[PDB]
């Protein structure tokens, strides 16, 4: 009881007095502590007594106030806001993989659920149990954690006065890149290797499936050992799990077969051969081809012409490009890449429609999104992650400094004229038109000589003496961005060959004449849905907008996740660790806006036998502060004072040893 | 957001007009403005002064086709402002007063034309924004690469514009006024020899088909010339839109040798493969190791088949031996000037290199000659 | 600990830079400031005002060579920081913020130049000590020995510094303006007899190049007078980077000897041969035994074939006959400068002559003028 | 008796011809040589395969014309030999058999140029005695003087010949390949830019003549560039040889302006007016006080009205200020090379230096490189 579990309680706010109140709360096992509207948590790294269910009924409703922070508490105040205000809004969860974050959605999912009598219908747990097939789509091997979830988590569920209607599931973000090329030491999706694990003999040897230690696109990290880590068994409850739901077994064996033409299109290649005039294009051998084609029943001969020609046509003339080696490559790689996406927004649409969908009434919305990484060597993928998570920071101090405001006017009315800097110029040096990072690297995409290198030249003529670029000292490949959480560097590598996605109408025409209704009918609903998004960064920079487009009118709420450990070390807590976590979180921003509402008079009563300085003041105003300005020559700043509160404390720094010293040298 | 700037390329011939983004253009049809001649007796099927267009190419038999352009040198005002109008409304449906508009226009043209381009398209159209390049650079772009020498040769100029590392050489730009429609004037002069009569303009256009279905050209000229004239192997037909058939013989190649001989038809300049390589030794000396290898050309006039062998053949004949001679003829060459324009319409960086209307409005007409080039 | 003080030999022509203790330079490049001249076109192809060292030689054909240092003097100083940087950072990628720098400078070049070097390299690269050497000394060192007269002939310089058992004797230093420039300035001007022209500072390097392969030093100069004229001999050919081959005859040898009849080029003072013997004879009576001996040459021009023949031909004549001549002519001559610096670095004896920053601060520039020599 | 040898300035452009002793050429015409191009169809018409000298000047629009003479090297000499014919016999009417001729040469030619010179002299024409001068030393006497620093600029060349008290400088002689073809050729790109075409070889005359009546010297080019684009006061019109008159504006003063500034064709080398700064600062320092004042300057390039004082402008702004810088610009430039020649020959003394025809059929060609410098 001795410890403060609310830093607005507090009154100076240091990072040493809050990793100090954090460690001092853990032993207590005050997991959730309130910074105001914003609560954060840690992975206590085991199991716990479960909130019961007393705690979702006697402490909803005002009664959340009073009571200690917990999970049930943000939940219970958005019903009741659902209820005040009869408008939509959000809860936005962060954090890294392993901080139990997926563990967290499902804990207040189920909470949600149970908070009414309508408990007794199979829907509130259908929504849940189609979740399983989400992070096996989402998750592969990173060198921080072998379960990390690397896209983009959104869920709309509607609640109409207490009963939960259909559920609509959604995803933003997802590292397509991940699907052709992988860092070393690091996999692709599990599911690949889960196929590999648990297909029928007879369906391998149909397919031919039995290649992953030759597949390009597994191979890439050398790392495939991993998968015999229950990948076989994870891969049987997957399938019964998703028969659970009812998905036809044709359609399953349909997906298997886009599986594995995915995988064996990582088995073309391309060879410099002299056509005409310079060397264009060749195959080894055809065989690859011919599986790929037949695996999706199309023409051989169209996929081919495809992948080693490019097509220009109009009203009058159809006229064929030959394509470099380089191009082919990179065709041939955001062809499966766009099937990879296009088979995972199929399998969500799927799981959303299979849940019946009511109509518009009052619901609440989860965001599952990661949290900031930062890797040793940082590419374009953790560069996409930082530009997430900068728009995510530019929202979590948006919010913050409005709770500080009505903080400040519930103080004082005249801090209306304080304002902060927002963040604005950290997002404007990406997302800006003219002159942004991404904006240079999608138009040097179609530059016809352009090469890794001259992408540094024209950055760093571009920026230049940026503050918040940071130039390399040394003629290095790569360059530093200052972001929120401190300076970040990313090694410029083979930016070109993943920003490039440049799908052709012809490849879409191709495969909507195949003989399975599944991929035809996903590609016309996908031509027939399809604006600029020629390349990855520019359909990342639209996925971004529209989640913020959607978000922007709901004024959410989030809650913050953080790991005490680097690894799965049960109450341990070190400080470089929190002050890793605390940059990564962006929970300093609250205290970096702060600077407090100290009244003198603890300060005078204090010394009262020591100084001697009068303790019998009979109105604690103006006049003890004017007084040590007379005495001090404290600055104007210090003015603007509240009732008795509202000091920022500035000079006390450095007058507090002064009026100290004296005292002291007596004796 | 994205304003898609278009880019509409107003050749000697063919117009190609689409949007910035995009690898093909949006809309392709000849610049003639013709005008009925015959007298119209049937009441309700006149009051048509002028049909712009492809429209224009159907009912060729009642009207008098003109060219607007010649030489690449806007002669006509009036009717190259309704061919803008038609290409624009009629044609791409988009109003140019909230899209931004990039044109095509030849190295060593008078000032006045792109002054007189540059009022017309911002007062009558009221473009928010122009842009004025040149086609060499544009069909470099297309190309794929950043350095060699550009032969483009539409209907109305044949230019070399050799760059380097993208600086280009004004000092070694030659232009030459030897095009696609002296070859068909010529083919119409020569077409009388053997007996067949191409007098109104209507049946230029015949004439033009003939020349891009049956013409080529020859590896050997002297020897071709020895074989017509002891064999029919040659002889190809075409069909007129009567129903008679007509036959040509060696006159199929002896069309498009006027590129290579220009004293056919009276004029002294020698022919694309010399003037190439006079263009490439009045460069610098460490600079040929990359010309004589990136020998890029494009334009519709170099589709004949056969020309980029007789064109490596003669520039490696010209050229010293010891050096290797390459020439890059994509399959779409006629389409490459409007592929660079696109490529170089959706860059972000030259989104500042505009002429917004705030700074034609403070300067005027002569802002051209500054920032366009 | 071992601070791995830095040797940045910064001649007239080539820059040789390395670490102290290594037998060899870890970086030759000439010292070539370079700056487009012509428009550039393409977008994105600009923003680069300055090419700096080897990046320079290969795009030439559209920079212009600019040399920092002529005669030995530094004319230009916001190039030449320029070079340095390059040298220090894109070059050996080691910051000289605590690393020692050593260099080599001429005997008689204005204080001047000394004063500014020292200043620009504390004030701006923030190196902790340096010293400057003189390179007649370092040759001196590199050819192991502490006797004799050292003919060093750079691209600026042509300095005689004879020293005897660790003692200079500075009345007796003669410093000639006549270097390897002039030499190809000379050859520039002589291959015109034969109708080839190099008027653009881009062929001063074929011209140099030229000088490096082909050129070599007569023995009798009179006598290969006469057989040039009567036979064909000593022609050579030499290819140029654009195919065409030239053909040089008696511009070989008569290139060179420019070195020991400096009255083609107008100069008065006579060739190195009696230079040497002069310098000699401005010594003491019983050192010139030693200094007969030890004729030790080093520098860029000296390796041309057969100059350690026709020097100590024209020595023996000039001296007295009862006397030994012995020319010291070692392999490695333009890089004994840098061996010699290194030499010294690496001396832990040394280490108490640096000059430290506290001595700069306390002093300023003049403290070269003391300490240095 | 008195054989009055002949002089007959054979320059790249115009070609003077005349007696020794007289102070006027005998014979001023264009050296061109033409050919016939067209088909002749009238009987007796043809069998005319060549027109020399200024016949082939008012027939040009049936003939191709080519000079002989390009840069100042013969690079063609069967028609050389036919001009040199016509030269004598069709315009002096006097046998070459009995009279000694003078010839006049650039100073930096090569030599082959002057022995097959010498060999067709006295091989075909059998002349008894000959001689090669240099035109700067002519020119030099055509000024009345024995000091001073000769700036000639014919139509091939531009090179500067210091001279003092009669001794040549021969390492401060720079020659420069920008003259008057070259500003012909830019006057002929420019005038594309209103919308004049001059295509072929006939109308290269045009442009010519143009340039020799309206062209002008520019004193603050700046200040004319921003005068043009506000007035129209410098505007004025020539008539073509058809009836139709062109305008020409600031095309008249941005011609030569070239000979000043010559990046605008491509070369890299600066004006002529800090190549003499540069020449004179070749020489030693006790002779600039003599270059300084004595200017002289010759050839028809240098009567563009107002060369004279930008020239003096930029000299004075380049030399130092307490010294003074005068122009010498006789009324007859273009002619004083033959004045000097004709001076020279009359000479008694110079009788002495002739090379007979028996020192040529014992030496041979290479006499010239002993003999005549
Ligand atoms: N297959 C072909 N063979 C010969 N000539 C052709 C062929 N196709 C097109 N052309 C010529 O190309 C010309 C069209 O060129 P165009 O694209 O209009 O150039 P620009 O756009 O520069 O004016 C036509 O006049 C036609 O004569
Ligand atoms: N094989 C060679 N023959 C003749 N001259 C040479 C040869 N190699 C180099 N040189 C000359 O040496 C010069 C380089 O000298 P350099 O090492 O720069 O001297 P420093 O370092 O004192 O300036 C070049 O200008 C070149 O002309
Ligand atoms: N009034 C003039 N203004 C400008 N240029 C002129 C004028 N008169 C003659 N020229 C130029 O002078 C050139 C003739 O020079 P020329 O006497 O032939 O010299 P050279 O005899 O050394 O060849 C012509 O090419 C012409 O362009
Ligand atoms: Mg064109
Ligand atoms: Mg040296
Ligand atoms: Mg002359």
């Amino acid at each position: 009881e001795d410890g403060v579990e609310d830093m607005t309680q507090l009154e100076d706010l240091q990072e040493t007095t809050v990793l100090a109140n954090l460690k001092t709360r853990f032993e207590r096992n005050l997991i959730y502590t309130y910074i105001g509207s914003i609560l954060v948590s840690v992975n206590p790294y085991r199991m716990f007594a479960i909130y019961g269910p007393e705690q979702v009924q006697q402490y909803s409703g005002r009664a959340l106030g009073e009571n200690p922070p917990h999970l049930f508490a943000i939940a219970n105040l958005a019903f009741a806001k659902m209820l005040d205000a009869k408008q939509n809004q959000c809860v936005i969860i962060s954090g890294e993989s392993g901080s139990g974050k997926t563990e967290a959605t499902k804990l207040i999912l189920r909470c949600l659920a149970a908070m009414n009598q309508r408990r007794d219908v199979m829907q509130q747990i259908k929504i849940l149990e189609a979740t399983p097939l989400l992070e096996a789509f989402g998750n592969a091997k990173t060198v921080r954690n072998d379960n990390s979830s690397r896209f983009g988590k959104f869920v709309e569920i509607f609640l109409e006065g207490g009963v939960i209607c259909g559920a609509i599931t959604s995803q933003y973000l997802l590292e397509k890149s991940r699907i052709v090329f992988q860092a070393k030491n690091e996999r692709n999706y599990h599911i690949f290797y889960e196929l590999l694990a648990g297909l029928p003999a007879q369906l391998r040897q149909a397919f031919s499936l039995q290649e992953a230690e030759t597949y390009y696109y597994l191979n890439q990290g050398g790392n495939c050992e991993i998968a015999g880590k229950s990948d076989a068994d994870d891969f049987r409850r997957l399938l019964a799990a998703m028969e659970v739901l009812g998905f036809t077994s044709e359609d399953q064996d349909s997906i298997f077969r886009i599986l594995a033409s995915i995988l064996h299109l990582g088995n073309v290649y391309f060879e410099k051969h002299e056509t005409d005039a310079q060397e264009v294009a060749s195959v080894v051998s055809a065989r690859e081809i011919q599986a790929v084609a037949e695996l999706l029943q199309v023409s051989p001969e169209g996929l081919q012409k495809a992948i080693t020609f490019k097509v220009t046509e109009t009203i009058r003339e159809k006229i064929f490009t030959p394509l470099t080696v380089e191009s082919a490559v990179d065709a041939r790689d955001a062809i499966a890449k766009v099937l990879y996406a296009l088979l995972f927004g199929w399998l969500i649409t799927r799981v959303n429609a299979l849940v019946s969908p009511k109509q518009d009434t009052l619901s609440i919305a989860i965001l599952d999104i990661y949290g900031f990484e930062d890797l040793s060597f940082n590419s374009f993928e953790q560069l996409c992650i930082n530009y997430a998570n900068e728009n995510l920071q530019y929202l979590f101090n948006k919010i913050v400094f409005q709770e500080e405001q009505e903080e400040y006017i519930r103080e004082q009315m005249d801090w209306r004229e304080i304002a902060f800097a927002d963040n604005q110029p950290c997002i404007n040096l990406i997302s800006l038109k003219p002159y942004g990072i991404l904006r240079i690297l999608d138009g040097q995409c179609c530059f016809p000589q352009a090469t890794d290198h001259t992408f540094l030249q024209k950055c760093h003529y571009h920026h230049g003496a940026n503050p918040l670029y940071s130039k390399p000292k040394m003629p290095l490949p790569e360059f530093t961005i200052k972001h929120y959480a401190g300076k970040v560097t990313y090694q410029v590598h083979k930016f070109l060959d993943k920003n490039h996605d440049q799908v052709r109408q012809d490849v879409l025409d191709l495969f909507v004449h195949s003989r399975t209704r599944v991929v035809a009918h996903l590609f016309s609903s996908h031509a027939a849905q399809t604006y600029k998004a020629h390349t990855v960064a520019a359909k990342f920079q639209q996925s971004l907008l529209d989640l913020v487009e959607k978000m922007e009118r709901c004024n959410p709420l989030f809650v913050r996740c953080l790991k005490p450990n680097h690894k799965k070390e049960p109450g341990l807590f070190e400080p470089d660790v929190m002050m890793a976590q605390l940059r990564y979180s962006g929970v300093l921003e609250t205290v970096r806006i702060r600077k407090v509402r100290l009244p003198f008079q603890v300060f005078i009563d204090r010394y009262r036998c020591l100084v001697a300085l009068k303790l019998n003041v009979p109105a604690d105003g103006d006049m003890c502060v004017s007084l040590l300005s007379r005495l001090c020559t404290v600055t104007p700043d210090m003015y603007r004072v509240g009732i008795s509160k509202l000091f920022l404390k500035e000079h006390l720094h450095q007058l507090l040893e002064s009026m100290r010293e004296r005292v002291q040298n007596r004796a | 957001d994205e304003t898609t700037a278009l880019v509409c390329d107003n050749g000697s011939g063919l117009v190609k007009a689409g949007f910035a983004g995009d690898d093909a253009p949006r809309a392709v049809f000849p610049s003639i403005v013709g005008r009925p001649r015959h007298q119209g007796v049937m009441v309700g099927m006149g009051q048509k002064d002028s049909y712009v267009g492809d429209e224009a190419q159907s009912k060729r038999g009642i009207l008098t086709l003109k060219y607007p352009i010649e030489h690449g040198i806007i002669t006509n005002w009036d009717d190259m402002e309704k061919i803008w109008h038609h290409t624009f409304y009629n044609e791409l449906r988009v109003a140019p007063e909230e899209h931004p508009t990039l044109l095509t226009e030849a190295p060593l043209n008078p000032k006045a034309n792109r002054e007189k381009m540059t009022q017309i398209m911002f007062e009558t159209f009221n473009v928010p924004a122009m842009y004025v390049a040149i086609q060499a650079v544009l069909s470099l772009y297309a190309s794929g690469r950043t350095t060699g020498i550009v032969l483009d040769s539409g209907d109305g100029v044949t230019h070399n514009v050799p760059i380097y590392e993208g600086y280009a050489l004004p000092h070694a730009i030659m232009r030459l006024d030897l095009a696609g429609r002296d070859l068909t004037d010529y083919l119409m002069k020569i077409l009388t020899e053997r007996g067949y009569s191409f007098v109104t303009t209507a049946e230029r256009e015949i004439v033009r088909d003939i020349k891009e279905k049956l013409c080529y050209v020859a590896l050997d000229f002297e020897n071709e010339m020895a074989t017509a004239a002891s064999s029919s192997s040659l002889e190809k037909s075409y069909e007129l839109p009567d129903g008679q058939v007509i036959t040509i013989g060696n006159e199929r190649f002896r069309c498009p040798e006027t590129l290579f001989q220009p004293s056919f038809i009276g004029m002294e300049s020698a022919g694309i493969h010399e003037t190439t390589y006079n263009s490439i030794m009045k460069c610098d000396i460490d600079i040929r190791k990359d010309l004589y290898a990136n020998n890029v050309m494009s334009g519709g006039t170099t589709m004949y088949p056969g020309i980029a062998d007789r064109m490596q053949k003669e520039i490696t004949a010209l050229a010293p031996s010891t050096m290797k001679i390459k020439i890059i003829a994509p399959p779409e060459r006629k389409y490459s000037v409007w592929i660079g324009g696109s490529i170089l319409a959706s860059l972000s960086t030259f989104q500042q290199m505009w002429i917004t209307k705030q700074e034609y409005d403070e300067a005027g007409p002569s802002i051209v000659h500054r920032k366009c080039f």
